[PDB]
C-alpha cells in the first residue's frame, strides 16, 4: 500500500559529460491535474540540501539550467547535460503522493569518476605507551582506493571479530580522486595479551583476491 | 587601512598628477 | 534576499531541554509552512515535524521518535520558527535544519548542530602508528568535545596526509587517526612529527613517529 | 496527512515565484539600468576635470581663442591646453613611440585612467579582468619615428588601453561622427547587459591635428567667425571647432550596488537610429530625431514629462538648430502635464563642438548637475532664434541658476542628444542615482591619516599640492572620506607619504609641507620596498611612566594584556595592569623583576596590534 | 569600378569617394539580392548597417571629406538605401568584420533593428600600407 | 460545482505554461540564432560572387 | 501555436438541430476542460456548458436554459470538442465560442454565428429620409438574411455618413437605416444617392434623396 | 449567500494616460492557499474575449505588460499604466470562488475620452412610397454625441409610446470619437393617419433641457 521509490546507489561522473539518475515508484505519481508529484533534491558535501526540480520536470529558479527532470507515471530521470565538478553530493528523489515522508531515502551518491584503484593496506600494532595504560588499539589503514566500498574484517587466530572495530572514511581526494579508510580494533590489554595472531583482511573491486596484513 | 579605520565614502579628489613632456610630430 | 538564519544549538546533557530558532527574512514568513529536518552524524535526512501556516490552521505534525518530546512553534510577528526539544537523548544528536514549506522544501537554513552527551571536557592522548612507500601516523584518542586538528611537521608535510573523520566510541569520547605515506627512506634526515591541537582542553602535543 | 489542497498550494506558489524571477530576468536583459560609476573630462576652457567644467559653465565663460602655434598650422577655435602633453613613462611607453602616437591615443589613455580613479577603482585590480573598452573616435592626420602605424590606426586607440591596462573584454573603436561617443556608450550598455564584460570604459576623444579639418570647414562655410557656438540664438552663425576627451565607467547597476560603488547616475535607456532618406547626406532629419527620442523613452520606461532637462546637440547652425528644436517641441514640448517647461541647453555654448567627444561631454555636464540638484547652465547669448516657435512655453533655455526638479517618479532625469553628419543619431536618458542604503581596531583616534603615492618624487609632491588645493577649495568634506578614498580608492606607487591631521585645515597645512620638501611634525615619507619586515624587540631602556596606558582601550591590545595578567599573577605576586594603569600600591617599575615582565607584555601586545 | 548613376551619385562625388565606400555600397546591394529582398521594400525600414573598416589614404574634387570619413561608409549606405536602424563603422583591424557581425547580432537581439547588414571592406589605396609592412618584415 | 482541486489545477497549469514562455523569452534575448539570409563577396582571384 | 478553429454554424429553422465543432491544435487537447460560451446580438457573454478532461472524469455541466436540449461532447483522438444543439429556438441565436478550460478561459476560438429563424430570403425595400448642416438618408427595410451594404454617391461621399447596425423586427425581417449630414446647399449640383446592395436576394438599388 | 462582484459601468480613457477599473465582491475571494480567485478578461469590439490577469495579479504571457492586477480580499483593481487606442472594449472581472458562472456580468465599457457633445436631433416623416404599402416608419436621428446614453421618447399627441420603437447605435467614430443613435417608430398606415402630432424628445448630458423635434 505505502509507496516506495528506488534509484541507483552510487554514480561516478565525469566533468564535461552528461550524467543521469533514474527514479522509479511502486505506483503512479501522476495526479488528476496532470502533474507528477515527484521532487529532486541535492545536498552538496557539508552543505544544506537544496531543491533542484519540482513536479517531475519544473526546474526551480536559480538552479543551473544544466539540470532537468523528465518522466511520468512510475519512471523518472534527472539529467545533467554537462557535469561540473561542483555537482558532487547526494541526490534524492522525493515522492509527494503520500505524506509525511519520514526520511529522504539513501539517495544517490555522486562522486568524480576515475579508474579502479586497489587499497594499499597497512596494519599498525599498538604503541607501547598506549599499552602502559590498559587498552590496545590496533589500526588497519586502507589507502587510496576507488570506488568507495572497501570492506575490512579483523581476525584474531583466524577467528572473526565483531562489535569491537570502528571505521572512518575520508572524503574524495581533490587531486587523485581516491578514498582512504581507517579500521580500529580496540581491546583491553589483557585480551590483546591473550593472543598473538592479529590481521586485517581487505576486500575491494581492484583486489582479485582478499588481501590480509598480519603483525 | 580598512581594518584600522573602517570604511568611509568615496569622494571626488584629484586623480594622478601626470608629468607630461610635450610630443607633437611635425612631418 | 530570502534568508533563514538558524541559531541556538550546542552541547547539552541527556534529559535536559533545548530550543532552536529559525529567523526568516526576505519573504512573507506567515504564508509558509515551516519544517524541521535533522541528520545524525554520517546518516540520512530524517523528518522531525512541521507547523502549517496560520491560513491552514497553524497546526503541527511530528515524527513518532519525537512526538510528545519535541514541539514546533512559530511567531509570525518576529517571523521566527522554533523547535523546543525536551528530554533529549544521545540519539537526538544531529544537525537540525529548518526549511521553508511543509511538502516542497524550497529553501533551507544553514543548520544547527545539537550534541547530546554527558561527557566532560578531556584532552586527547596521542600514540604513534610507527611506519611498520611507507605508512606512519598518529592516533588521537579519547578527547571531548570536538574538534581536534592534526598537522605534520608544523604544516610543512602536506603531500600524502589523510586525517580521518573522528569516531564516537562507546565511552562517549572521540578518537581520530592521522596518517601520512612517506618514502621508505624513513631516517634520511626526515624526522616526522604530528602536531595535534585540542583548544577545548588547552592541549598542544607534538609527537615524533619512528620504528 | 497533508491534504491535496495544501500540497498543490505549495507548488502553485513556487511556480508563480519562479515566474516572477523569470520576468525579472527578462527586464534585466532588456533594460537594466547601467550605473555610471566614474567620469573624466579633458575639454577646452582649461577643463582638466569634470568639476572644472562645472565651474566654467556656472561662471558663464566660454573658451574660443585663436589657434595655438604649438600645432604646425582670421582663425579661432576651442583647444585643449595639454593636447600634446603625455606621461609616457607612467604607461611604459618609450619617448620614441610616444612622439609617433596620435594625441587622440594619448589623451584617451590618460583620461581612461582618471575615469577609473573617479570610479574609485585601483587599476591594478582590473588586470586580467573582463573589462571592455569602447572608444568613439575619428581618424585625423597627425603623421602626414617608427611605431607610426600602430600610433595612428583607429583600432589601436581602444586596444592600446586594453594592452597597457591588461583588460580582456572587447576593445572597439567606433566612428559615427558627432554621435561616436554616445554610440560607444550605447554599445557598451548592450555589451554589459549581454555579459560580454562586467565593466566598461566608454567615451570619445578628438584632437585637431592635421591641416585638413580647420580649413576644410572654412571653405564649407559651417564655421563661425567668433569660434563661438550660439545654440538656439538669433545670432547663430555656425559652430566653433573643438576637441577633447570624455569617458565614463559603466557597470550593471546590480553589480555596482553589490560592490558598494558610488553611482554618479544611471543610463536608464538609450537609442541609436539613422536619418535614412533625408534631404542629403549631411542633412538632419527632424522626424528621425523624434523616432530616436521616443525609442529612448521606450527603453527607459518613461515619457517626456519625466525629463526636466535636455542637453541638446546644439551646434549653433542657423538651419541645424530649428530642426532640433522642432523635434524637441514635438516630443518633450507636448504632454508636459504641468511638470513645468523642459529646460534646454548645450555644453557647446561654452567649449565648442568637441566632435567625437561631444556626446559624453554632455553626459558629464548632466551628471554634474545631478550631483547638486541644479540645472546645468548654458551661456545663451542674445535673443532666442526667430526661426523657432516657443509659443507653447513648454521649452525654455537653461539660462541661469535653476533648481533641477524631479518627475512624478521623484527621480531627476535628463535626455542627451548627439546627431552625426553621416546621419546616425543617438539619445540617452540619464537618471539620478537610486538610494544606496547599506568594525575598527585602533578605534577612537581624533586624528586621521592621508596617504599619497606617485611614480616619482616630483609627482608625489604635486599630488600633495593638488589635494591641498582641493581641500582648501572644498571645506566640510569629511576627513574620514578623504582618508578612506586616498587609502582604498587609489593605487599605491613606489614613492609615498602620509600626513596625520585632526581637521581639514591641519591636513591642508601638512599636505603643503609634503608639496615642499619640508620635514614637519605630522609628516612621514619613504619609498616602498618589498623584502619583508623584521620585528625588533630591544633590551633594557624602553620603560616609561605608564607606557602605552592610552593603548589599554584598544580591544585587541587589552585582550593580549589580559592573558599576561593571568600568567604573571600566578607566577609573580602582581600583574601588568597594576603597573601600567594607575598604580594603587603596585610593584615599582624600578624593580628588574617587574620591568622585564611588564616590557615583555607591552612588546607582545604591540606586536599583536601590528 | 563604380556605377555612380545607379545610386544617384554625381561623377564628381564618385571620384572623391574612397573605393572602400563604393565597394561597400555595391556589395551591400548584392547581399540584399542574395537575400531575395528588393531593396525598395527596406526604405524607411528599421535596418542597421555595421561596417568593419579601417582608414586608408585615397585622397592624400570637393565632397572629399564626406568621401573619406569612416563614419560615412556606413551612413552613406543608410542614406542611399533609406535605412533607419543604427549605422556604425567599427575598427578592430583584422577582426573588424567579425566584430561588426557580433555587434549586429546583439543589435538584432535587442530589437534595435529587425534586419542588419554586416561585413567588412578594405582596398589598398595609399602608399603607406604596402611599403609600411615591407620595412616591418611581415 | 467545480471542485477546488479542478480550479487550482487550471491555475497551476497556466502558471507553469507562463513560466515556460518566460524562460523561452530569456533564451531568445541571450542566444537566439541569427539567420544569415544573404551574402556577397568581391574578393581577389576574380571572385565577384 | 495554440489554435482553436471553429466551424459549423449558420441559418437553421426553429426546432431543428445543429452541431458546432472546435478543432484544437498546438497543445495537448486531452489535458483541458473545454467550454462553450455564447453572446446573443448586442448582449453579454452567457455560459452554455463544459466537459471536463478525461483525467477528471470527462463529465459535463450545462446552463439551465440549455439542459436537456444541448449536449457537449469531445473526441480526444481528433482533438475536437462538439456542441450538439437540439430543438433550437430563436432565443438561441448568438455567436458561440469554444474556450480552453472550464474555470480559467485562457484561449478562445473565433466564434461561430448561429441564426435561428423561419424567415425566407427577401430583398429590401428602400425609402429615403428626405433632408427635412442638413440631414438626409435611406431606410433599408424588411430584408433577410443579413448583411446589406449601403454607400453614398457610389462611394464618393464618405464624410458625414453613418450606417447603423441592423435591427430585427417582430416580423423576423431586418431593417437598417443610413444617414449622411450635408451642407444645406441641397440642390447646388449635389445630387445624393444611396447605393444599397443585398447579395442574398440578388438586389441592387440606387435611390436619390431630396424634399 | 451567492457571491456578487461590482465594477464602474463605463470608463472614457485617454491614450498615453493611466486608467483604472475597480472590482469589489460581497465576500472575500482569498483562498487558504493565499491567492485571490479573481480573473480579468477583455473583449475588444468585434473580437473574441481574452484573458488578461488570473489569480488577482498574475499577468498571462502575451498580454501587454502595461496591464496589471492588484487588490486582495474584496477590493481589486486592474490598471493600464499608459492607455493605447487599441485598449477599447469591455473588461470583465470574474470571481472563481463559486462556480459555475452563468454570465460575465455587464462589464466595464471602455471607449476613447472626449468632451461632452450634445446630439443634433433630426426627425424624418415617412416617405410617400412607403405609405403606398400599409406601414409608416418615422425615424428620429441623434447625431454625433458623447458619451453614450442618449435617450429618446416618442410622443403622439403629447402621449408616450411603448413597444413600437426600435433603437440602434453606431460604434465610436474613428475621427471625432462620437456616437450616433437611430429611433424608428413603426405603425400601420391607419394608425399614423389617426394622428397629426409626431415628435421625438431627446435627453442627454450635453442638453440642459430635453430637446424635441416635431413634424
Amino acid at each position: 500500500d505505502v509507496v516506495m521509490t528506488q534509484s541507483p546507489l552510487s554514480l561516478p561522473v565525469t566533468p564535461g559529460e552528461p550524467a543521469s539518475i533514474s527514479c522509479r515508484s511502486s505506483q503512479s505519481l501522476l495526479h488528476s491535474n496532470g502533474y507528477n508529484y515527484l521532487d529532486w533534491y541535492l545536498q552538496k558535501p557539508g552543505q544544506s540540501p537544496q531543491l533542484l526540480i519540482y513536479l517531475g520536470s519544473n526546474r526551480a529558479s536559480g538552479v543551473p539550467d544544466r539540470f532537468s527532470g523528465s518522466g511520468s507515471g512510475t519512471d523518472f530521470t534527472l539529467k545533467i547535460s554537462r557535469v561540473e565538478a561542483e555537482d558532487v553530493g547526494v541526490y534524492y528523489c522525493m515522492q509527494s503522493l503520500q505524506t509525511p515522508r519520514l526520511t529522504f531515502g539513501p539517495g544517490t551518491k555522486v562522486d568524480i569518476k576515475r579508474t579502479v584503484a586497489a587499497p594499499s593496506v597497512f596494519i599498525f600494532p599498538p604503541s607501547d605507551e598506549q599499552l602502559k595504560s590498559g587498552t590496545a588499539s590496533v589500526v588497519c589503514l586502507l589507502n587510496n582506493f576507488y570506488p568507495r566500498g572497501a570492506k575490512v574484517q579483523w581476525k584474531v587466530d583466524n577467528a572473526l571479530q565483531s562489535g569491537n572495530s570502528q571505521e572512518s572514511v575520508t572524503e574524495q581526494d581533490s587531486k587523485d580522486s581516491t578514498y582512504s579508510l581507517s579500521s580500529t580494533l580496540t581491546l583491553s590489554k589483557a585480551d590483546y595479551e591473550k593472543h598473538k595472531v592479529y590481521a586485517c583482511e581487505v576486500t575491494h573491486q581492484g583486489l582479485s583476491s582478499p588481501v590480509t596484513k598480519s603483525f | 587601512w580598512e581594518a584600522v579605520l573602517g570604511r568611509a565614502g568615496l569622494v571626488d579628489l584629484p586623480g594622478y598628477p601626470f608629468q607630461g613632456k610635450r610630443f607633437w610630430l611635425l612631418p | 534576499e530570502v534568508q533563514l538564519v538558524q541559531s541556538g544549538g550546542g552541547l547539552v546533557q541527556p534529559g535536559r531541554s533545548l530550543r532552536l530558532s529559525c529567523t526568516a527574512s526576505g519573504f512573507t514568513f506567515g504564508d509558509y509552512a515551516m519544517s524541521w529536518v535533522r541528520q545524525a552524524p554520517g546518516k540520512g535526512l530524517e523528518w522531525v515535524g512541521f507547523i502549517r501556516s496560520k491560513a491552514y490552521g497553524g497546526t503541527t505534525e511530528y515524527a513518532a521518535s519525537v512526538k510528545g518530546r519535541f514541539t514546533i512553534s512559530r511567531d509570525d510577528s518576529k517571523s521566527i520558527a522554533y523547535l523546543q526539544m525536551n528530554s533529549l537523548k544521545t540519539e537526538d544528536t544531529a544537525v537540525y535544519y529548518c526549511t521553508r514549506g511543509g511538502t516542497l522544501f524550497d529553501y533551507w537554513g544553514q543548520g544547527t548542530l545539537v550534541t547530546v552527551s554527558s561527557a566532560s571536557t578531556k584532552g586527547p592522548s596521542v600514540f604513534p602508528l610507527a611506519p611498520s612507500t611507507a605508512a606512519l601516523g598518529c592516533l588521537v584518542k579519547d578527547y571531548f568535545p570536538e574538534p581536534v586538528t592534526v598537522s605534520w611537521n608544523s604544516g610543512a608535510l602536506t603531500s600524502g596526509v589523510h586525517t580521518f573523520p573522528a569516531v564516537l566510541q562507546s565511552s562517549g569520547l572521540y578518537s581520530l587517526s592521522s596518517v601520512v605515506t612517506v618514502p621508505s627512506s624513513s631516517l634520511g634526515t626526515q624526522t616526522y612529527i604530528c602536531n595535534v591541537n585540542h583548544k577545548p582542553s588547552n592541549t598542544k602535543v607534538d609527537k615524533k613517529v619512528e620504528p | 496527512a497533508s491534504t491535496d489542497s495544501e500540497k498543490v498550494a505549495e507548488y502553485l506558489r513556487r511556480a508563480t515565484l519562479d515566474l516572477r524571477a523569470a520576468r525579472q530576468r527578462i527586464r534585466e536583459l532588456e533594460s537594466e539600468p547601467i550605473a555610471i560609476v566614474g567620469m573624466a573630462c579633458r575639454l577646452p576652457g582649461e577643463v582638466d576635470s569634470p568639476e572644472r567644467l562645472w565651474e566654467l559653465i556656472t561662471s558663464g565663460r566660454d573658451s574660443a581663442a585663436e589657434v595655438p602655434d604649438d600645432r604646425g598650422w582670421r582663425a579661432h577655435g576651442n583647444f585643449m591646453a595639454g593636447a600634446g602633453d603625455f606621461d609616457a613613462a607612467f604607461f611604459g611607453i618609450s619617448p620614441r613611440e610616444a612622439l609617433a602616437m596620435d594625441p587622440q591615443q594619448r589623451q584617451a589613455l590618460e583620461t581612461t585612467w582618471e575615469a577609473l580613479e573617479s570610479a574609485g577603482i585601483p587599476p591594478e585590480t582590473l588586470r586580467g579582468s573582463d573589462t571592455g573598452v569602447f572608444v568613439g573616435m575619428s581618424h585625423q592626420g597627425y603623421a602626414t619615428d617608427g611605431y607610426l602605424l600602430t600610433g595612428n590606426t583607429a583600432s589601436v586607440a581602444s586596444g592600446r588601453i586594453a594592452y597597457v591596462l591588461g583588460l580582456e573584454g572587447p576593445a572597439l573603436t567606433v566612428d559615427t561622427a558627432c554621435s561616436s561617443s554616445l554610440v560607444a556608450l550605447h554599445t557598451a550598455c548592450g555589451s554589459l547587459r549581454d555579459g560580454d564584460c562586467g565593466l566598461a570604459v566608454a567615451g570619445g576623444v578628438s584632437v585637431m591635428a592635421g591641416p585638413e579639418v580647420f580649413t576644410e570647414f572654412s571653405r564649407q562655410g559651417a564655421l563661425s567667425p567668433d569660434g563661438r557656438c550660439k545654440p538656439f540664438s538669433d545670432e547663430a552663425d555656425g559652430f566653433g571647432l573643438g576637441e577633447g576627451s570624455a569617458f565614463v565607467v559603466l557597470q550593471r547597476l546590480s553589480d555596482a550596488r553589490r560592490e558598494g560603488r558610488r553611482v554618479l547616475g544611471v543610463v536608464a535607456g538609450s537609442a541609436v537610429n539613422q536619418d535614412g532618406a533625408s534631404n542629403g547626406l549631411s542633412a538632419p532629419s527632424g522626424v528621425a530625431q523624434q523616432r530616436v527620442i521616443r525609442r529612448a523613452w521606450a527603453r527607459a520606461g518613461i515619457t517626456g514629462a519625466d525629463v526636466a532637462v535636455v542637453e541638446a546637440h546644439g551646434t549653433g547652425t542657423r538651419l541645424g538648430d530649428p530642426v532640433e528644436a522642432s523635434a524637441l517641441l514635438a516630443t518633450y514640448g507636448k504632454s508636459r502635464g504641468s511638470s513645468g517647461p523642459v529646460l534646454l541647453g548645450s555644453v557647446k555654448s561654452n567649449i565648442g563642438h568637441a566632435q567625437a567627444a561631444a556626446g559624453v561631454a554632455g553626459v558629464i555636464k548632466v551628471l554634474l548637475g545631478l550631483e547638486r540638484g541644479v540645472v546645468p547652465p548654458m551661456l545663451c547669448r542674445g535673443e532666442r532664434s526667430g526661426l523657432i516657435d516657443w509659443s507653447s512655453g513648454e521649452i525654455e533655455l537653461a539660462d541661469g541658476v535653476r533648481e533641477w526638479s524631479p518627475a512624478a517618479d521623484g527621480v531627476r532625469r535628463a535626455g542627451v542628444s548627439a546627431f552625426g553628419v553621416s546621419g546616425t543619431n543617438a539619445h540617452v536618458i540619464i537618471a539620478e542615482p537610486p538610494e544606496p542604503e547599506p568594525r575598527r581596531m585602533l578605534p577612537a583616534t581624533g586624528v586621521v591619516p592621508v596617504v599619497l603615492s606617485a611614480r616619482t618624487g616630483a609627482a608625489l609632491r604635486a599630488q600633495a599640492g593638488r589635494l591641498a588645493d582641493h581641500l582648501a577649495a572644498h571645506p566640510g568634506i569629511a576627513p574620514a572620506d578623504v582618508s578612506w578614498t586616498m587609502a582604498r580608492a587609489r593605487q599605491h606607487f613606489e614613492e609615498r607619504a602620509a600626513v596625520l591631521a585632526a581637521d581639514t585645515a591641519e591636513a591642508v597645512h601638512r599636505l603643503r609641507a609634503v608639496a615642499d620638501g619640508a620635514v614637519v611634525p605630522g609628516v612621514v615619507t619613504g619609498s616602498a620596498s618589498d623584502g619583508g619586515s623584521v620585528f625588533v624587540f630591544p633590551g633594557q631602556g624602553a620603560q616609561w611612566e605608564g607606557m602605552a596606558r592610552e593603548l589599554l582601550p584598544v580591544p585587541v591590545f587589552a585582550e593580549s594584556i589580559a592573558e599576561c595578567d593571568a600568567v604573571l599573577s600566578e607566577v609573580a605576586g602582581f600583574s601588568v595592569s597594576e603597573v601600567l594603569e594607575p598604580r594603587p600600591d603596585a610593584p615599582s617599575l624600578e624593580r628588574v623583576d617587574v620591568v622585564q615582565p611588564v616590557l615583555f607584555a607591552v612588546m607582545v601586545s604591540l606586536a599583536r596590534l601590528w
